[PDB]
RNA sequence: UCGGAGACUCCGAAUGAUUAUAACCUAGACUUACAAGUCAAAGUAAAAAUAUCUAUUGACCCAGAUA
RNA sequence: AACGAGCUUGGUGAUAGCUGGUUACCCAAAAAUGAAUUUAAGUUCAAUUUUAAACUUGCUAAAAAAACAAUCAAAAA
C-alpha cells in the first residue's frame, strides 16, 4: 500500500535502526541527583524514614478497624459451594448462528466446551452449567441441550421451539474428564462410573418438572402440558418429528460419554477400543 | 473458527448478519474479528473516560474518520473528539457510540 | 502482612478479614454492626434496629481490605440461589 | 446400548416405553390460544396484549359470558373484545403469562359465588357515606 | 499460487521465482505470496518487541 | 472515662423509680478521623399514635446459656 | 593488664520509634490544624497537597429576611 511504499524508498531495516515504541518506556528514577538524592524521598528521620514502620492495619494501638467488627459468616463454606457456569440463551442461539456448535447432534457439556460457548473450570468447584432465561424471547432453535440445572422460563423457549431439555448431575471426578476428555484417554486409565448425585441433590434430579435425568418417564407428559398452558404455547409433537431419535437420545445415568460405558479403554494411537472380559470387573462396571 | 454457515434469511434470530456483497467500494476496508464480528468495543480509561474505537480498519483511515466525524455530530451537536492511530490502525471516539456505529458499518457491508 | 512467603513466594490473605466482611465484586465490602450482641437489654428499640444492618466500607476501609486480601477473593462466584445475586454490580450510577 | 442397573428401565418398569416420555397428553380439558389473538408491543423491554372477542368466544360457557362483562365491563372494548395488559418483565413470556391467568381468574370468579363479602376497606367506606348522603339530599 | 483462501478485498503479492543452478538464470517462474504473510501493515514495534 | 452548670471553678454517673409494656420494615437527614451515638415520614402489624422523667457510655476475641 | 559476672567461635547482616550518613544537570508545583494510641523523640485517620481523567459552574462580591459582625446568600458585575 501507500504506506508501504514508504518502506521501500527508507533504508534496509537493520539490529541498529530498532526502536521502541513512543511512550513505551519510561525513565527509571534512581537516587543520585538532588532532586531524588539526599534524602531520597523518605522525609526527615523517623521510624517511617528509617525502613522499620509497623504493618498493615495497625492504627497506632488503639484496637485496629479490621480486629473490632464482629466475625460473621458471609465467607463460611465458600470452598465447598458448587458454581454453574451459567449459560444465557442469547449466547446459545449467538453460537447455534455461526456454526460453533451443531444443533442436529445432541448438546452436552463436553460440546460446548469444544466450540468455546462456555468455560468451566472444575478445580474452581464449577459442577456444570445453569441455563439461563435471559434471551428466550429471541430463541427460535430446535436442540437437544443437556444442562446440570434449567430454569422453568428456560426450559419454555427450548419446548416450544420442539426442543428437548433435560438435567443431569456430574460428580467432581465426573465433570472433568467431561469437560476435558482427551488427556483422560492419555492417561490410560479405565473410564470411571458417574456417582449419584448426594442427599442434597436428590430432590431436584428426581422431580419431573426439573426434568431430572433420573425422574420417572412417565410424569414427564404431564409436566410438560402443564408449563405449556402456563406460558402459552401447544406441545410440539415431537415423536412425529423426523429426528425423534436424535432428540429423544439421552446417556444412561452412570455414563459421562453417550457412546461409550464405564470402564472401557480408548487406545488413540492404535485406533481401538479395548473392553474387558473380566467377569469381576463387569460386575463392578455394570452396578 | 468454524466459517459460520449459510442462513436463507438474515439477519440471524441472534442478530449476525454476514458481510455485503459485493464489497463496498469505500477507500477504507473495516475487516471482521476473527469470530466474524464488526471490531467496535466499549474501552474505558480511569473508571470514567468512556470511549469506543474501531480496529480492524484498512485503507485510508482518515477518510473514514471524516465520516464518522459526520455521522455523530448531529446526535451530540458537536465534532467527536477522535484519534487516529495509524500505526495500529484504529479510530479513537470518546463516548459509547457502540450500538450507532455497528448499524451504520453494517449499513455500508464492512 | 507477608508480601512474599518462604515456601511460594506469594502474599498471604489476612484472615481476620476474610472473618468480618464481604466483597461485592464490583468492590464493596459489607460489615456488621460492633456491639449488634452486646447488651441489648439497655439498648433503645431503635438503637438495636440500627445495628441488625449490614453496612458500607469506604473508600479507604475498602482499599485498605483489597491489600489485605488476595485475588482469588475478588473473582466472579457463579452459585445458584446466591441471596446477593444482584448486589455485584452497579447500575445507574455516573461518576 | 448400555444400561446399568440404574437404568430409567429397571427404576420404572411400568414405563419402558421409549416414547412414553416424548408423547403428547390427550388432554381435551385450558385456553384456546388460537381463539385469542396476541400481539406483543415494546412499550425499552416488552409489553404484552391479549384481545380476544366476547361475542365470538364461544370457548367460554355463555351464561358466564354475561357476568364477566358486567363485573368487568370497565375491561371491555367499544368493540366488545376484552381488552387486558400487562408489563412487568422484559420477556414477552411472563408478561403473556400474566394475561392468560387473569383471564382464569376473572372465569374462576365468575363460575365461582363468593358468598362472604365480609367488610369494606376505608375507601368503599367513604363512598357509601357519600351515596347516603347524596340520597338524603335529594329530598324534592 | 496460494494453496488457502486469500480475502476478496486483498490482493495477492507477488514475487520472481529464481534458480541458483545458472548465473544468468534471474529470472524463470512467477509467484503469488498471501496478501495477509507478506502485505501486513509496517510495524516496527513488533519488530522490535 | 462520660455528662450538667460557671468562666479553669463546682455537681453527678457507671442510672434508679414509675411504668395495663412500646412491633417489624423503610424515604431523607444530624453527628463523626474510624468505631460509636442521634431523629424519622410512608408502608405494615398489634391493640382502642410516644414508657416516664432527670442523664449515662465498654469494642473484638473468648467463654456461658436456651429451643 | 576495665568481671554486678570471663573469654573465643557460632546463632548474627541480633535489634535499635535513637545518633550519623545517603554520590549528575534542568523545568515545574508545594504544609508544625482535628482524633486515637504504654500516646506526647512514634504511628494511623481526617484535613490539607499533588499527578491524571470526567464535566460544569466556581472565587471575590453576595439587596432584601431571617437565626442573631459574623452563620447564611440573588439577581448582577
Ligand atoms: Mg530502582
Ligand atoms: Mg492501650
Ligand atoms: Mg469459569
Ligand atoms: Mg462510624
Ligand atoms: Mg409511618
Ligand atoms: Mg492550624
Ligand atoms: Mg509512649
Ligand atoms: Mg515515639
Amino acid at each position: 500500500g501507500t504506506s508501504l511504499d514508504l518502506l521501500r524508498s527508507l533504508p534496509r531495516v537493520s539490529l541498529a535502526n530498532l526502536k521502541p515504541s513512543p511512550n513505551s518506556r519510561k525513565r527509571e528514577r534512581r537516587p543520585r541527583d538532588r532532586r531524588r538524592g539526599r534524602k531520597c524521598g523518605r522525609g526527615h528521620k523517623g521510624e517511617r524514614q528509617r525502613g522499620t514502620r509497623p504493618r498493615l492495619g495497625f492504627e497506632g494501638g488503639q484496637t485496629p478497624f479490621y480486629i473490632r467488627i464482629p466475625k460473621y459468616g458471609f465467607n463460611e463454606g465458600h470452598s465447598f459451594r458448587h458454581q454453574y457456569q451459567p449459560l444465557s440463551l442469547r449466547r446459545l442461539q449467538y453460537l447455534i448462528d455461526l456454526g460453533r456448535v451443531d444443533p442436529t447432534q445432541p448438546i452436552d457439556l463436553t460440546q460446548l466446551v469444544n466450540g468455546r460457548g462456555v468455560t468451566i473450570q472444575p478445580l474452581k468447584r464449577d459442577y456444570g452449567v445453569q441455563l439461563v432465561e435471559e434471551g428466550a424471547d429471541t430463541f427460535q432453535a430446535k436442540i437437544n441441550i443437556e444442562v446440570q440445572l434449567a430454569s422453568e422460563l428456560a426450559i419454555a423457549a427450548i419446548e416450544k421451539n420442539g426442543g428437548v431439555v433435560t438435567t443431569a448431575f456430574y460428580d467432581p471426578r465426573s465433570l472433568e474428564i467431561l469437560c476435558k476428555p482427551i488427556p483422560f484417554f492419555l492417561r490410560g486409565q479405565p473410564i470411571p462410573k458417574r456417582m449419584l448425585p448426594p442427599e442434597s441433590l436428590v430432590p431436584y434430579y428426581t422431580d419431573a418438572k426439573n426434568r431430572g435425568y433420573l425422574a420417572d418417564p412417565a410424569k414427564f407428559p404431564e409436566a410438560r402440558l402443564e408449563l405449556a398452558m402456563k406460558f402459552g404455547y401447544v406441545l410440539p409433537d415431537i415423536t412425529k418429528d423426523e429426528l425423534f431419535r436424535m432428540l429423544s437420545a439421552r446417556k444412561d445415568p452412570r455414563q459421562i460419554f453417550f457412546g461409550l460405558a464405564p470402564g472401557w479403554v480408548v487406545n488413540m494411537a492404535d485406533k481401538k477400543i479395548l473392553k474387558p472380559t473380566d467377569e469381576n470387573l463387569l460386575k463392578y462396571y455394570s452396578s | 473458527i468454524p466459517e459460520p454457515p449459510k442462513h436463507k434469511h438474515y439477519p440471524t434470530p441472534s442478530g449476525w448478519q454476514p458481510p455485503r456483497d459485493p464489497l463496498p467500494s469505500l477507500p477504507y476496508f473495516v475487516r471482521r474479528s476473527r469470530m466474524h464480528n464488526i471490531p467496535v468495543y466499549k474501552e474505558i480509561t480511569h473508571g470514567n473516560r468512556q470511549m469506543t474505537l474501531i480496529r480492524k480498519v484498512e485503507g485510508d483511515i482518515w477518510a473514514l474518520q471524516k465520516d464518522v466525524e459526520e455521522f455523530l455530530s448531529p446526535l451530540l451537536g458537536k465534532t467527536p473528539i477522535t484519534q487516529v492511530n495509524e500505526v495500529t490502525g484504529t479510530l479513537r471516539i470518546k463516548g459509547y457510540f457502540d450500538e450507532q456505529l455497528k448499524a451504520w458499518l453494517l449499513e455500508k457491508g464492512f | 502482612l507477608t508480601y512474599c512467603s518462604t515456601r511460594k513466594g506469594k502474599r498471604k490473605t489476612v484472615k481476620s478479614v476474610v472473618h468480618r466482611f464481604l466483597r461485592l465484586h464490583s468492590g464493596l465490602w459489607l460489615r456488621r454492626k460492633a456491639g449488634y450482641k452486646k447488651k441489648l437489654w439497655k439498648k433503645s428499640t431503635a438503637r438495636k434496629k440500627r445495628l441488625r444492618e449490614f453496612v458500607f466500607c469506604s473508600k479507604t476501609q475498602s482499599k485498605l481490605l483489597d491489600k489485605m486480601t488476595t485475588s482469588f477473593w475478588k473473582r466472579r462466584n457463579w452459585y445458584a440461589g446466591d441471596p446477593y445475586q444482584m448486589y455485584h454490580d452497579r447500575t445507574n450510577l455516573r461518576v | 446400548t448400555f444400561q446399568s442397573i440404574y437404568s430409567l428401565d429397571k427404576l420404572y418398569p411400568e414405563s419402558k416405553g421409549a416414547d412414553t416420555a416424548w408423547k403428547v397428553p390427550e388432554h381435551a380439558k385450558y385456553i384456546p390460544l388460537d381463539r385469542l389473538s396476541i400481539s406483543y408491543c415494546r412499550s425499552v423491554n416488552s409489553k404484552a396484549e391479549v384481545r380476544f372477542h366476547l361475542a365470538s368466544a364461544d370457548w367460554i360457557e355463555e351464561p358466564v359470558r354475561q357476568k364477566i362483562a358486567l363485573t368487568h365491563k370497565n375491561k371491555i372494548n367499544k368493540a366488545g373484545e376484552l381488552v387486558l395488559t400487562s408489563e412487568s418483565s422484559r420477556y414477552q413470556f411472563r408478561n403473556l403469562a400474566e394475561c392468560l391467568q387473569k383471564i382464569r381468574d376473572m372465569i374462576a370468579e365468575a363460575s365461582q359465588v363468593p358468598k362472604e363479602p365480609s367488610k369494606e376497606d376505608a375507601r368503599l367506606q367513604r363512598l357509601r357515606i357519600e351515596k347516603m348522603n347524596r340520597e338524603r339530599l335529594r329530598q324534592k | 499460487k496460494c494453496e488457502l483462501r486469500i480475502p476478496v478485498h486483498r490482493r495477492p503479492v507477488q514475487a520472481w521465482v529464481e534458480s541458483l543452478r545458472g548465473f544468468e538464470q534471474e529470472r524463470i517462474g512467477l509467484a503469488e505470496l498471501h496478501p495477509d504473510v507478506f502485505a501486513t501493515a509496517p510495524r516496527l514495534d513488533i519488530v522490535h518487541q
